[PDB]
């Protein structure tokens, strides 16, 4: 009965920062790793970032690389992303997904969903 | 019956049992000196009420040095180190019981299960595996705290032996009215409230059983629960199944409760009158004989766990024992397959005439014929659970054929060979069980690493687009099975695994049935490419899935039917 | 927090809670009379000049006495009355105790249980059995045993209160001494030796689930091993992590174990201490002190239990507790369907545009389109994961979908009609759950008997010819799931128990996967012939077996094509 919601994104003018938080419900919050996606207008999906059990081991992409830091709070099961800086791409509707989204297919999982919260941050 | 033990520890494991049985006794010598010190140190200060008696102070302390007051606190300190000392002697027999217990759960459990893994996979098919699991884990603990149990019942029995000596050793009518009240206790409570405890403890067993069953049996009835909508007739059973279950529990609690209140009643009556008989009686030996009554204390407090203890591993030597050093050599002294050969493969793989089902089971093929040239990639289409994963576990070296042979370039597939044969092929379970650790493990099996045998791999698994963005790439742990992997992830991980191994032969077994729509032909497709240079079988639950397969064996109700 | 405990409890709840806290303060009156009644039986029995001497004891020695020796005879039974009084006294309150927690065990998992069988179909689907099954005796197991520490808890440390009240008024520099002896160890102990408790206990929890889960995943993964041979690389990774598990395990049961046994050398030197103490202090009464000794022995061995059950309550006050009471307001409190209606089948059931999925995943469907006369027999083929029982729950009262119709004569199927559209659908699942009971009460679905209906029903499930052979015939304990009772005869009670209801609408779901055809046919044979005067919904997973259907209706990948 797995489901998540996240609810912390918000439109604000570029060059600031914005930290999304994204709550569980369902699991054993700390044997799961937790990654984060999005997907664009028109576009199919697209990845953000990755973090292990522990939250000793963190994972991003090129795009958004030196960025962005991942933390993990395994008290109130919740899974943060600070974010700085917003291009015509960084709008996509970060959801939260459960294990490892980053392949191309096991992007087709609802393994969390839940609402969302859109920032289309243009000029 | 005691044969069967020693036929499993070794020589680290036999040295340590004999440690434990003399530190058994050795403690209890320990206790008791620990016991029997307090007689003399508290006779000296009791002493200072009758002034003078006997040779125990003016008349005694001045045999090495200093006054009385310093013999009196110099004794009581030397009570405190011994006292201190035996608080660690004990700690540290009670540590090696437990050094000893989990060692050989861990020395006793390595070797069980691996005679479960080298059994036929007949002979592991037959038994399920929520029994085998209990074969090689269940039995060790009982094992190993039975042994503790029988090595701290030999340190207790000691120290009740020596401890009544010492108590026989001060007085005679209370010793003796103390064992007479003492085996007096041992009785109704082992006579009369034991079979109690288990005429209501076992009628709990049967009520718990009663409620977990119905409880069970009701929820999958839920479908038809709400198309029933009435609930009465199944809360009619509930109710009154529950109230069957609950005063059938409390007798259990009530039971098993009575002989320690009981015996507590008891063990303020038998304190009590430990007192009433020395002063009565014309012993008053204000030092002589009140020292004495503090030993029957101290004894006493030391005895109350010691009765306890010798009843828990009683009936851990009737629980446990018995019932579990029997069937643990039949499961280890099981057979294994013993084979020493080669074989080779470069033309055709045929069955001839195989007719098989499994040991009590109804015969799924009689007279299977068919054979695999090198590069066939066939397909197995059925109808689940009639015979396609069963004729493919007959193909592979597993499974010994009844009547068959399966020739492989006109040699017989048998034990001799099927050691060999049973390293070229892979599995790729699509819903694979992965075990929690890096998914290189995951792909090696566990069997080392190669490296420049991974990437290669990696790269035609395509599991390469996948390796970059991971945290700890290669080394990420994979988490449980899936979790952390989607099924499909999963199936490059499977399709990973199994081109690790370098096979001529690829089995797929039900590969497209975990997955979704747009999920499965993508990885098939992968799968075709890095299998051109070898062969495949598939045992597909759909068709359309194989099309590029040149073979489509139908299986139906006994007989191999041919497709595409 | 404590508003979530008397909306669960009712009065009767209430007043028996009361009986039970009272009781818990009055239990400790009792032990402190049972132990201040020694002082005044041993001062008496040792100084016999007690009785002719204070405005106390002296008229009673000469009213029937006689002598003095024959009075304290008197006196010590009067004790031993006193004592097997309180031995059964504390017998009782054990008893209500046990009582009251197995009784709410019953009492609230009674009402969970109803509460998780009358949520809509939905949402029992999301959640697993073993998740609602813990839920439901799992979760009341927890609670049922934390009331009873609290009142316990509430008992001993009021026992606690008074038997240190009872020390104090017999001595002053021991009872300060035993009060800052043992806060000195009530300390120690509880911020060193806790923090290892758990920094090893916990590890246990650690090494237990990381031991299990590599040697579970090795048993499903027992086909590659057959085929990697090599088992270095499995055992590589058990030696290795068992040799840790090892350790990790000895000592938590080592610490676990240091306590107790630091507490036996603490246990004899404030012991030898207490008497020492008091013979070197010229209070030397010969009893009048002395016999005080007696009584802290009496009252520290009824201290021992009292300090541990009160940690053992503190323990289940944290462990459990708010973790309990929290989730039943989240489990009780949940919400059930509605409505009030009739409703009527007599000419179609349309379905036009059904479009379907979960709670928060993807749709199925997108636009599913078809119409189902009375009477039409229609079939659902479909693959191992498509949706082929998710449409048919959907037809029929369960469900509620997202933007489909369901419609019966023109008239929509809603809350108030759900009920009654329920009433009259029946679904003969194949693998039918049977529970241990008599086979009349498996068809009547435990809605007690029918002999008028439920005779036509076995005459119609074709059990007549098996009710013969039976010995208890009709009234024969199944013997679980399926004793002597064959697949087809399974199915048999399966049509029965479904035709009790009296439908209107039969569904199948998968009626066709563990049985030869023989044993099938001659079922799925006697369905089409009893079938003509209602309307069914099948949903097989295999083809021919819906000859005689007029209608098959092959959902694919989001669109319904139509074949027979
Ligand atoms: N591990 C097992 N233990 C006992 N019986 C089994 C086991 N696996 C399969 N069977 C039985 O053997 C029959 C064939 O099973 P299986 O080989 O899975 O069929 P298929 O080859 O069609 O997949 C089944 O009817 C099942 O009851
Ligand atoms: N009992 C169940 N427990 C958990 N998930 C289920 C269950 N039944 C179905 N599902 C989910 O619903 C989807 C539809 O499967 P299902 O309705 O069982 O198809 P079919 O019955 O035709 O095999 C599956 O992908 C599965 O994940």
């Amino acid at each position: 009965q797995v489901q998540l919601q996240e609810s912390g994104g918000g439109l604000v003018q570029p060059g600031g920062s914005l930290r999304l938080s994204c709550a569980a419900s369902g699991f054993t919050f700390s044997s799961y790793a937790m990654s984060w996606v999005r997907q664009a207008p028109g576009k199919g999906l697209e990845w953000v970032s990755a973090i292990t059990s522990g939250g000793g081991s963190t994972s991003y992409s090129d795009a958004v690389k030196g960025r962005f830091t991942i933390s993990r709070d395994n008290a109130k099961n919740t899974l943060y992303l600070q974010m700085n800086s917003l291009k015509p791409e960084d709008t996509a509707v970060y959801y939260c997904a459960k294990g490892y989204v980053v392949d191309f297919l096991d992007l087709a999982e609802y393994d969390s969903w839940g609402q969302g919260t859109q920032v289309t941050v243009s000029s | 019956m005691v044969k069967k033990l020693f036929f499993i520890l070794s020589k680290e494991d036999k040295n340590f049992l004999f440690f434990l049985l003399v530190f058994s006794v050795f403690v209890s010598f320990i206790e008791t000196f620990a016991i029997s010190l307090v007689m003399p140190f508290i006779t000296l200060a009791s002493d200072f009420s009758y002034f003078d008696r006997n040779k125990y102070l003016i008349s005694l302390k001045e045999y090495l040095n200093i006054p009385v007051f310093e013999i009196i606190v110099y004794f009581g300190v030397g009570l405190i180190v011994f006292y201190v000392f035996r608080a660690l002697l004990n700690a540290y027999y009670f540590h090696l019981l437990a050094r000893f217990s989990k060692g050989r759960k861990h020395a006793i459990a390595y070797k069980v299960f691996s005679k479960f893994l080298n059994i036929n996979y007949e002979k592991f098919t037959q038994k399920n595996q929520s029994e085998i699991l209990k074969s090689i884990t269940g039995e060790v603990y009982n094992l190993s705290t039975m042994i503790s149990s029988f090595l701290l019942l030999m340190s207790e029995i000691f120290v009740v032996l020596l401890l009544y000596a010492l108590m026989l050793l001060i007085n005679y009518k209370i010793t003796l009215f103390l064992s007479i009240f003492m085996v007096l206790n041992a009785f109704i409570l082992v006579k009369i409230l034991s079979p109690i405890i288990k005429k209501a403890g076992l009628r709990r067993e049967e009520a718990m059983k009663n409620f977990f069953e119905i409880l069970n049996t009701n929820l999958n009835n839920f479908k038809f629960i709400k198309l029933k909508t009435k609930e009465d007739g199944v809360l009619s059973l509930f109710k009154a199944q529950s109230e069957a279950f609950s005063k059938a529990n409390i007798t259990n609690e009530s039971v098993a409760a009575v002989p320690r209140i009981y015996l507590e009643g008891i063990g303020f009556c038998v304190l009590v009158f430990i007192v009433v008989f020395l002063v009565l009686k014309n012993e008053s030996d204000i030092s002589g004989i009140l020292s004495t009554i503090s030993i029957f204390v101290l004894a006493l407090y030391r005895l109350m766990p010691s009765a306890n203890r010798i009843i828990t591993s009683y009936h851990d030597l009737l629980y446990y024992h018995s019932s579990l050093n029997i069937i643990y050599q039949n499961l280890r002294q099981e057979e294994e397959n013993l084979g020493e050969g080669k074989l080779s493969f470069n033309q055709e793989l045929k069955i001839c005439n195989l007719s098989f089902g499994y040991e009590g089971k109804k015969y799924l093929f009689k007279n299977l014929n068919l054979n695999i040239k090198k590069g066939e990639k066939i397909a197995f289409i059925g109808e689940s659970g009639c015979g396609k994963s069963t004729l493919v576990d007959l193909i592979i070296g597993l499974l010994k054929p009844k009547e068959g042979q399966i020739l492989i370039d006109k040699q017989e597939l048998n034990a001799s060979n099927a050691k060999n044969y049973r390293q070229k092929i892979g599995y790729i379970p699509q819903n694979i069980y992965l075990f929690n650790d890096s998914i290189a493990k995951n792909i090696t099996f566990g069997d080392a690493v190669d490296e420049e045998k991974l990437n290669k791999v990696i790269k035609q698994a395509n599991l390469e687009h996948f390796i970059k963005n991971l945290p700890q790439g290669v080394q990420t742990k994979v988490g449980d099975g899936g979790s952390n992997l989607s099924g499909g992830q999963k199936q490059r991980i499977a399709i990973a695994r199994a081109l690790y191994l370098e096979p001529e032969i690829l089995v797929l077994d039900q590969a497209t049935s975990a997955l979704d729509t747009q999920s499965e032909a993508k990885i098939m497709d992968e799968i075709y490419k890095i299998s051109k240079d070898k062969t495949m079988i598939i045992i597909a639950h759909r068709l359309s899935t194989i099309t590029q397969c040149d073979k489509v064996y139908r299986l139906e109700h006994g007989k191999l039917k041919e497709e595409k």
